[PDB]
């Protein structure tokens, strides 16, 4: 039933259903096996797409709220919105900790689900409040910091799974802690340090690159 | 548009 | 709407109820309009629903709510079974993508029901007048034409049928009632076209029906203030583009 | 593409 799923989940890549390609990965993912390369993104881009399908609703909502009776309607909607937004990182963050980071048995491996960790709650800071708010960030900036840790006492400046840590690390500082200088320093320095090690796969690692770079211009825009 | 990791 | 919910399997909590009937008209056109703002089509469908089910005419704008929102729920299968089938003509492996091939038509049928639904027990039924049933009817011809899309042996030829009749019966009173400029009519010629060039495979008629309604609307076009005008040209830029393609 | 009325 695993190469099964994992058919399945190809296919709904292919037929753009993300909800599909999820849940067939959380299944291959509940067989508690450690995945392959191929099966760590197939299960990334599942979550990435569900969930971030629900943080585009919820920026276009609040925008409208915040460019205004309908006003508790707008406002029930954007909560209806957040709930979806909190079981799927919940659902995500309990993969990650019953599975995933249990298992890793490598750093390359053990990065990715920390910086993935990462980024789930980052999405919940993107619209928790209150003191909710504070033990979310700081539960994302642990989990950043020792994938940080780990890639630089392991990867190559150049691994895209390093240089994607630290283009959503940056994101971090500059969007959730709002440090800009501390976002810039973070990405300039991930950037300029690959840039020095590519006269040394190239296309996946600029790629990332480039967003490093794109971001730092509007950071000092 | 900021961006983050593909 | 905090309080819905839809299945992938395209059935959902449903709307005929307490909860959505207590509900001002007012409230479900904001909820969908919200919705379509944040392309959340699941929503907006059945906000649209909703306020068809209450059973009053639909305003104009309501029609295209109601429109959109369906276009997008169905479009969305549409494409995956084509991505699917191309999948699978190019091609053990085989069972698996055509069982997930009928996991979508089934999805595409219910929500296809469930517009021809509405649009017999609701719209056309109450059209009272020539604009308003064209739009209808060619919506009728459209969801048929999505089944067909898909069907095959003898529900294939019914559901032909069904689709032919509408769209005829929509572009006999579009004649009859409305500007060949109207964006409806012109919708209208536009996908009823389609159907003759994609469904039926009469390629010639299929450009007949779109260079006639072109050139007709063509002719009337210095009528229009810019505001309309952009809303045919649109159509007409559509119907062109397919001339050009099935003349290639 | 064939495309179909918006």
């Amino acid at each position: 039933e695993k190469t099964e799923l994992i058919q399945k989940a190809k296919l709904a890549e292919q037929a753009e259903r993300y909800d599909d390609m999820a849940t067939c990965m959380k299944a291959v993912t509940e067989q508690g096996a450690e995945l392959s390369n191929e099966e760590r993104n197939l299960l990334s881009v599942a979550y990435k797409n569900v969930v971030g399908g629900r943080r585009s609703a919820w920026r276009v909502i609040s925008s409208i709220e915040q460019k205004t009776k309908k006003l508790q309607l707008i406002k029930d909607y954007r909560e209806k919105v957040e709930s979806e937004l909190r079981s799927i990182c919940t659902t995500v963050l309990e993969l990650l900790d019953k599975y995933l980071i249990a298992n890793a048995t490598n750093p390359e491996s053990k990065v990715f689900y920390l910086k993935m960790k990462g980024d789930y709650f980052r999405y919940l800071a993107e619209v928790a409040c209150g003191d909710d708010r504070k033990q979310t960030i700081d539960n994302s900036q642990g989990a950043y910091q020792e994938a940080f840790d780990i890639s630089k006492k392991e990867m190559q400046p150049t691994h895209p799974i390093r240089l994607g840590l630290a283009l959503n690390f940056s994101v971090f500082y500059y969007e959730i802690l709002n440090n800009p200088e501390l976002a810039c320093t973070l990405a300039k320095t991930a950037f300029d340090e690959a840039i020095a090690e590519l006269d040394t796969s190239y296309k996946d690692s600029t790629l990332i690159m480039q967003l490093l770079r794109d971001n730092l211009t509007l950071w000092t825009s | 548009r900021q961006r983050s990791a593909p």
